[PDB]
């Protein structure tokens, strides 16, 4: 497991360029935000509602805890 | 006889000129042969995209036939002289020189001017030469080495017409019309941009009338190139069912001008050259090649000085199997660093010496000396004498190679091409960070 017989490959053409020549940050934002956008919508439904409801959870627990504290009126 | 004496002694190379501009030039030493032959400044540089490759079916489809001498009937007045035929078109110089007897002088040029002015470009001459222009190109591909200097020039002369290949795309092989071709004679293969060459047994004075009286009706008395840039990059080729790894590393060095070619074929020169099958192996003195064979680290290596007139590549390329790229890397990257940041008196004094032998073996035989004269008038502007290139390796030292090598070689983003099993190739990060070496 070290360079020169990871595996085989062939008729593969890669080029590249220096970091001397050419920009680190090239429009970092005229598509960094686009990309952000984008992959935030493919996440979003996958991430977001077991998180939502732990909120709801969390706020409901809190709340009933501060009821169940108050007096019963009796 | 004590060299210099022989070096003033070596006949000079006059030049006159037409006032159509052809540059006329000869040598005349002793001998009975003769190598004459015509350098047009044209080749792949100057083809724009659709034009690539144009220039080399114009040399193929020269030969074939002319006006005046319908077809396979030149072929006929070259063999039945013995005289020998040639042409090479490289990517800014063509040329076509034919070796003949010093008698066959007269009709040498005729054939010649033949050849340049007036082709025949016959249209089934076409037809036929593309199929063999598309099977060459296989056997191009074939062929490892050419198929690495090409990556390179693609890869460090990217987005100008330096990185075109001579031959051309294959694509643009089949189109390629007549018009095309004739358009290009045309606006390339004009006089001011021909150098009429003839060493051996050739005198000035007929050589000067023949050339007026066979190329006089040349166009008498527009696209000049533009200055190419580098491109730091590179291509590599992973195909790992090739036995060996060709690799090519160039950094941008001077060109035909820029008096520092002299140092740098010095440092080169201590780089030198080795393959599997060689001498002394692990007792050479240059350290890369005495590793290489003690290490049987490579099956080649070869320093390259390949300079155009407005840049140029200069660097070395390596063949050696898939587990030895890396090693191979390091090595001569250090020896390159080496020469940077101490050169040494006794190395600049080795390479001084392999690089003066080299100019006076290369300037042997009738062939070698026209290519040499119509070369020197094409890119320097003169022949420039032996004594003169004697002195520019006298006036090398230690310290100049040092400050010319880290001009050109310290710090510098180089253009790599790698074909074959070349997956342990270092990463352009890592080939660029050997190129600074941290102690220094
Ligand atoms: C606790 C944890 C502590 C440690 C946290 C960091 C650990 C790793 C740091 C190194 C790392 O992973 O670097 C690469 C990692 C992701 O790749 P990148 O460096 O942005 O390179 C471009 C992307 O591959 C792809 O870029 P893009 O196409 O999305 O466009 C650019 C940009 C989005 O464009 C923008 O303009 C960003 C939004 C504004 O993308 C980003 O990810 C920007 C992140 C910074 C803002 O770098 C970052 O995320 C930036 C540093 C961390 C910021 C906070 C992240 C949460
Ligand atoms: C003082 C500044 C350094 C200096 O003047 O010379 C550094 C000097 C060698 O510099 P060089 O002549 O450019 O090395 C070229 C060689 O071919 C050796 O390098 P290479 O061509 O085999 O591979 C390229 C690269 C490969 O990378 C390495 O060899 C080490 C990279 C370490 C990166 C950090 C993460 C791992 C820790 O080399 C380096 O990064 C520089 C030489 C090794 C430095 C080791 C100490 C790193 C401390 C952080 O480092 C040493 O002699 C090591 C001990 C002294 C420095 C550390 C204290
Ligand atoms: C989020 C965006 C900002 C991230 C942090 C930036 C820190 C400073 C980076 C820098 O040195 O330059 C950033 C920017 C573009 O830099 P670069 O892509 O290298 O191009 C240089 C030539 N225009 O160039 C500049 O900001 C101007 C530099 C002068
Ligand atoms: C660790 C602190 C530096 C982190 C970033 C740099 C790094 O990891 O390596 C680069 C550094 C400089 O040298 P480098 O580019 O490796 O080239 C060596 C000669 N070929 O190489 C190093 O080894 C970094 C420390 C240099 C002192």
């Amino acid at each position: 497991r070290e360079f020169g017989h990871l595996t085989r490959m062939r008729h593969v053409i890669t080029y590249s360029l220096s970091p001397f020549e050419q920009r680190a940050f090239p429009h970092y934002f005229t598509k960094g935000i686009p990309n952000v956008l984008r992959r935030t919508r493919a996440c979003i439904l996958r991430v977001a509602p077991p998180f939502v409801v732990f909120y709801l959870v969390y706020t409901w627990g809190t709340q009933e805890f501060e009821k169940s504290k108050r007096k019963n009126p009796a | 006889a004590t060299y210099a004496q022989a070096l003033q002694s070596v006949p000079e190379t006059q030049v006159s000129q037409l006032d159509n501009g052809l540059r006329v030039a000869s040598e005349q030493s002793s001998q009975p042969t003769c190598t004459v032959g015509v350098w047009i400044d044209a080749g792949s540089r100057y083809e724009n995209e659709k034009n690539n490759g144009a220039g080399y079916f114009v040399e193929h489809l020269a030969f074939k036939g002319t006006k005046n001498r319908p077809g396979s009937a030149l072929e006929k007045e070259v063999e039945s002289m013995g005289a020998h035929l040639n042409a090479y078109s490289t990517r800014e110089h063509t040329a076509y020189y034919i070796k003949a007897l010093s008698k066959d002088l007269p009709k040498a040029v005729e054939l010649l001017a033949d050849i340049v002015q007036n082709c025949s470009l016959e249209d089934s001459q076409i037809e036929k030469e593309r199929d063999v222009i598309l099977q060459e190109l296989q056997e191009n591909d074939s062929s490892m080495r050419d198929v690495v200097f090409d990556y390179l020039h693609a890869t460090a002369f990217q987005g100008t017409p330096l990185a075109q290949s001579v031959e051309g795309p294959s694509e643009n092989v089949r189109k390629l019309s007549r018009a095309d071709l004739t358009e290009y004679v045309s606006q390339h293969y004009k006089a001011p941009r021909m150098v009429l060459a003839a060493a051996g047994g050739v005198e000035h004075r007929q050589l000067l009338d023949l050339a007026q009286k066979h190329f006089s009706s040349l166009s008498g008395t527009v696209p000049a190139f533009t200055p190419c840039r580098f491109t730091g990059s590179e291509i590599r080729h992973r195909d790992d069912a090739l036995p060996l790894a060709h690799v090519a590393i160039a950094v941008e060095g001077p060109g035909w001008a820029n008096p520092d070619n002299v140092p740098l074929q010095v440092a080169n020169a201590i780089i030198g050259h080795y393959d599997s099958t060689y001498g002394g192996g692990t007792h050479m003195s240059s350290t890369l090649a005495s590793v290489a064979a003690t290490r049987k680290l490579c099956q080649s290596f070869q320093t390259f000085n390949i300079c155009y007139a407005e840049t140029g590549l200069l660097g070395a390329h390596f063949v050696c199997d898939n587990m030895s790229i890396d090693d191979m890397m390091f090595f001569l990257q250090g020896q390159w660093m080496r020469l940077c940041t101490s050169a040494t008196e006794s190395e600049v004094v080795r390479g001084k010496n392999i690089l003066r032998n080299a100019l006076v073996s290369h300037l042997d035989g009738t062939t070698p000396v026209c290519e040499d004269i119509g070369r020197s008038l094409l890119t320097y502007g003169r022949r420039i004498p032996l004594a003169e290139w004697e002195s520019r390796i006298a006036e090398v030292d230690a310290s100049v190679v040092r400050e010319v090598c880290s001009k050109y070689f310290y710090d510098q983003c180089p253009a790599v091409a790698g074909l074959g099993p070349i997956e342990q190739l270092p990463d352009y990060n890592r080939i660029r960070s050997g190129m600074f070496w941290l102690r220094f």
